[PDB]
């Protein structure tokens, strides 16, 4: 946002209570399945550890209430997971799973079928 | 006050320890018109009284170690935020975690100024809170109020690269670079390098020696 | 050199009356400044160019003065700036003054424009300016020279101005700058794009500094009092006379300043908070509705988690107002505005809840999807009381009844209604009237049979998307004819008419009765007859061109058969619009039409409704 302009901020600080989350070692010495019903304790790494059991994701992100988003590696890493881990249960949070079945680029992809077919029921119209 | 999100609490600590030292002296008062610039500071400081409250409740609701909420309290009665709403909530916390607390891993100082500043009817409301504070004037920490406010930034939170390293504590730095790149089975190398480091252990940084141990695995 | 330049300023500085410009002395004084033009210093050609014209004395003479005089003070800085790396040109060096420099900007800001000469003209000496820029003293000077810059519409070199921003606060400590002239400049770095941020922050806590200051001085005169020991409009001259003297600002500005902060994401806490109290709750009765809604549309945005400024908005909006005074869109905004987390539960929720249930219930489209998704934020956002959480229910029975008539009506797509049954289904709203598996059930019947394209073919589409224009035309909120519509969607929509048949368009304004009768602008709607007449008349249409300028469309012919001569019969019959349910133009064309067909019966309605038309 133009109010940071750029300032990292306490955030990306060198404060003490960020080297903590740093547990690496110290050695070197410097489309989208939406998902809902999850619980907010319900960290990303068990989101991908459970919906890897149908297909490998990219990017996953959860949300209050318990809604996310996770994007997957392949069609048919989707293709399987769309309709094989509906209301499976995981920690007490059994997922409802709905799927963007029109995307960014799908709506460009409708926009002809529309535009035809918008042709075709005006020659009719006409005649 | 601006730009002051995502607060680590030992950093707000530190901030208000800092205030507290830099505050005027109180003089004789001309009533005729300086008590108007009485209100309108009176004013001003609620405007920032009520930020480091409300940052402190969401300390308070995420969990915070009670040295720092203790530290905390004692700096705002300091600067005499005194509504008592929020004192409750300050026991309320204190006593929540009194039962595993360490006593005489905090400052008996500290312990004497808030226990005068939570009122006696609040102490008597929680009779666990007061033993607590009795036990921890009894036996504490001495000493800890009259250090530098970096000086007890750098003493309750290691590392923390906030301020600049001495010039003596750059050498140590420099020997872990060197020794980084070092070939593994050049064992006289890397003992005269740690026989060097060693020498100046007392005035190196206490967390640095993560990194001494570190290069040892490697 | 004096006489002539006094004279043609004694005979220009009476140039009002139109007797009184000369033009006799016009043709005797000013040919021999257009032959002595050189001989004048630059001071006085300037002082020339500044004073009145009369726009006859300003083509016969002046047009030219601009550049005749623009072109020698060019040479001139030429000779300046030789000298940095005829008798006056050899002193032209000393004839660039600050003050002189200043002055030449100035006084150009009326002729000038997006001209390529004009824009290097002005890039010329600019940097003279900046060779000049620490002997300027006055800060309103730069002020100045801002908003002239502005009024040139040049492009700016923007490091310049962020310089000049910079030096804006070394020359405050002198004179204190102006809350009305901080807002001048933060309104000229906006409009051409500038993006430093500290110029806009040092000029926001100027203005904040000076409501401050001057609250801190009222509150200084009560104190020190103390020590010694319709009639709405009556209320409402108190407030703003007290916002006028403090801010020094209108509030339909104030409004768009903290619209822009929010915008920039600042944090509320010091600049939207600071001044509730003393300045901005006694004075919310006094806002213009225009201002009220822009006021809440910034607290959207801005995100306040505080109820010490959002509780007496809720009072005032639940108590002083009422169903009818007040537009949906912003009741919807404010329960949205409580929606987040970070915002606890108010402690009147149920009033906002109460008059949130009298607005739509009184406002018997795809947008009450959203208000759910609204409903499912709260239904779980902490203790909400059980009296706030019955209209809920019902509410949304509502929702759904307007929703199934809809889709019998074939309108909304039904993406929304199946994002309505997905909300429905995880809000696990219990169905009472069962409407719910109805919806369910209708929108299976709808697409798994004949399909969602299908759909949509049931209404043609070239009427609905005019009827989609005329929407979001009626979405445009006036308060009472308050603001009156642009011109924009006027144009837009006319040259969408000039396009369209004349039926067509009475079946969309049909199909959008049909859902929301009476609901049509009368803007709108006063178009519609004019198109429609100059349709059915034949004579042509407004055909818009590049100049803002139109152009007479080659007439027009419709051949509509005796079928669509009935369908626009009962058209007639279920239209809202009186103009075209009066005017006889409609009417004898539609009786030439059935001439040239031949039916008995519809000739004599026609007849009939001509005699009560003629």
């Amino acid at each position: 946002n133009p109010w940071n302009d750029g300032d990292a901020g306490w955030r990306g600080a060198a404060t003490g209570a960020r080297a903590n989350r740093g547990r690496g070692g110290f050695r070197r010495g410097r489309q989208r399945v939406q998902v809902s019903g999850l619980s907010d304790e319900t960290t990303w790494h068990t989101l991908k550890d459970h919906l890897r059991q149908a297909g490998e994701v990219t990017f996953c992100k959860v949300f209050s209430g318990g809604r996310a988003v996770v994007e997957f590696v392949t069609p048919e890493d989707a293709a399987r997971a769309i309709t094989e881990l509906q209301a499976s249960e995981l920690e007490g949070a059994t997922l409802f799973l709905r799927e963007d079945r029109e995307d960014t680029v799908l709506v460009n992809t409708r926009r002809k079928i529309r535009e035809v077919r918008d042709a075709q029921l005006r020659a009719r119209k006409e005649e | 006050a601006k730009t002051a999100s995502d607060i680590p609490m030992i950093q707000l600590c530190a901030a208000l320890k800092c205030f507290v030292r830099g505050l005027m002296q109180n003089v004789e008062t001309q009533s005729l018109d300086e008590q108007v610039e009485h209100e309108l500071e009176k004013e001003d400081m609620d405007a920032f009284l009520r930020f480091c409250v409300e940052n402190l409740r969401r300390g308070f609701a995420d969990g915070m170690e009670v040295k720092c909420v203790m530290a905390a309290t004692e700096s705002l009665y300091q600067l005499g935020y005194t509504s008592t709403e929020f004192y409750e909530q300050v026991a309320r916390y204190l006593g929540s975690k009194c039962s595993s607390a360490s006593a005489s891993v905090n400052s008996s100082e500290t312990a004497t100024a808030v226990c005068l500043a939570l009122g006696e009817d609040i102490l008597d409301r929680h009779p666990d809170v007061h033993t607590f504070l009795l036990e921890v004037e009894k036996s504490g920490l001495k000493g800890e109020a009259s250090l530098s406010p970096t000086e007890w930034m750098n003493k309750n939170d290691p590392a923390n690269f906030i301020t600049p390293l001495t010039e003596i504590q750059q050498e140590g730095w420099n020997i872990i670079n060197r020794m980084v790149e070092t070939r593994a089975a050049d064992t006289e190398k890397l003992t005269a390098l740690a026989n060097e480091y060693v020498a100046i252990l007392k005035s190196t940084r206490v967390d640095d020696l993560k990194y001494f141990f570190g290069v040892f695995e490697e | 050199l004096e006489e002539l330049v006094e004279a043609v300023t004694l005979y220009l500085r009476a140039t009002k009356n139109p007797r009184l410009v000369s033009a006799d002395e016009e043709h005797i004084f000013f040919p021999v400044l257009m032959e002595r033009l050189n001989e004048f210093h630059v001071s006085q050609l300037l002082d020339v160019v500044e004073c009145h014209w009369a726009r006859s004395t300003l083509v016969r003479y002046g047009t030219t003065f601009k550049d005749m005089v623009r072109d020698r003070i060019a040479l001139i800085a030429t000779a300046a700036a030789k000298s940095a790396s005829d008798l006056i040109i050899l002193r032209a060096a000393e004839e660039m003054s600050p003050e002189t420099v200043l002055r030449c900007i100035i006084v150009m800001g009326m002729s000038a424009g997006r001209r390529k000469r004009d824009l290097q003209f002005f890039q010329a000496m600019g940097m003279f300016l900046v060779h000049h820029i620490n002997h300027y003293k006055d800060p309103h000077e730069l002020v100045r020279v801002l908003t002239a810059f502005a009024r040139a519409k040049i492009v700016p070199p923007k490091r310049f101005l962020a310089l000049l921003g910079r030096r804006f606060a070394v020359l405050n400590k002198r004179k204190k700058l102006g809350s009305l002239p901080s807002y001048r400049a933060f309104v000229n770095l906006y409009k051409m794009g500038h993006d430093q941020m500290n110029t806009f922050r040092f000029l926001a806590d100027c203005i904040l500094e000076t409501i401050d200051s001057n609250i801190k001085a009222e509150k200084k005169r009560l104190r020190l009092a103390q020590l010694q020991s319709d009639p709405h409009l009556l209320q409402n001259l108190r407030a703003r006379e007290r916002f006028k003297r403090l801010t020094e600002l209108k509030p339909s500005m104030f409004t768009k300043l903290l619209l822009v902060l929010a915008r920039f994401g600042a944090p509320h806490q010091q600049y939207l908070r600071p001044t509730t109290v003393p300045l901005i709750l006694p004075t919310l009765r006094a806002f213009p509705p225009p201002s009220f809604t822009r006021l809440l549309r910034a607290m959207s945005l801005f995100r306040t988690t505080d109820l010490d400024l959002i509780e007496p908005v809720i009072d005032f909006m639940a108590d002083s107002l009422g169903p009818t005074n007040v537009v949906p869109a912003d009741v919807l905004q404010m329960v949205r505005l409580v929606a987040p987390p970070d915002v606890p539960v108010p402690r009147n929720l149920v009033k906002l809840i109460s008059l949130c249930e009298a607005v739509y219930s009184s406002s018997a489209p795809g947008d009450m999807c959203a208000v759910a998704v609204v409903l499912l934020k709260i239904q779980m956002k902490d203790d909400v009381p059980l009296e706030a959480l019955d209209p809920l229910t019902r509410l949304m029975e509502f929702f759904a009844e307007r929703m199934y008539l809809l889709m019998k009506l074939h309108i909304v797509s039904l993406t929304h209604v199946d994002v309505f049954t997905d909300l429905c289904r995880q809000q696990q709203h219990p169905d009472v009237s069962g409407h719910i598996e109805r919806l369910c059930a209708e929108r299976r019947r709808v697409n798994d049979a004949e399909g969602d394209d299908e759909y949509y073919s049931q209404l043609d589409i070239d009427v609905r998307e005019t009827l989609h224009r005329i929407l979001i035309v009626n979405d445009y909120n006036t308060y009472g004819q308050y603001r009156p519509t642009p011109g924009v969607l006027q144009v837009d929509f006319k040259q969408a008419l000039t396009e369209v048949s004349a039926f067509d368009v009475l079946e969309a304004a049909d199909l959008f009765a049909q859902a929301f009768s009476n609901a049509l602008k009368p803007a709108v709607e006063r178009h519609l007859s004019r198109s429609i007449i100059a349709k059915l008349d034949g004579g042509g249409e407004e055909v818009i061109t590049e100049g803002n300028s139109i152009v007479l469309r080659p007439p027009r012919e419709l051949l509509l058969t005796r079928e669509d001569l009935g369908k626009f019969v009962c058209l007639l019959q279920r239209t809202p619009l009186r103009r075209v349910r009066a005017s006889p133009v409609v009417w004898r064309f539609v009786e030439e039409k059935a001439k040239k067909l031949g039916m008995d019966d519809v000739l004599r309605v026609v007849e009939n409704k001509l005699a009560t038309a003629v």
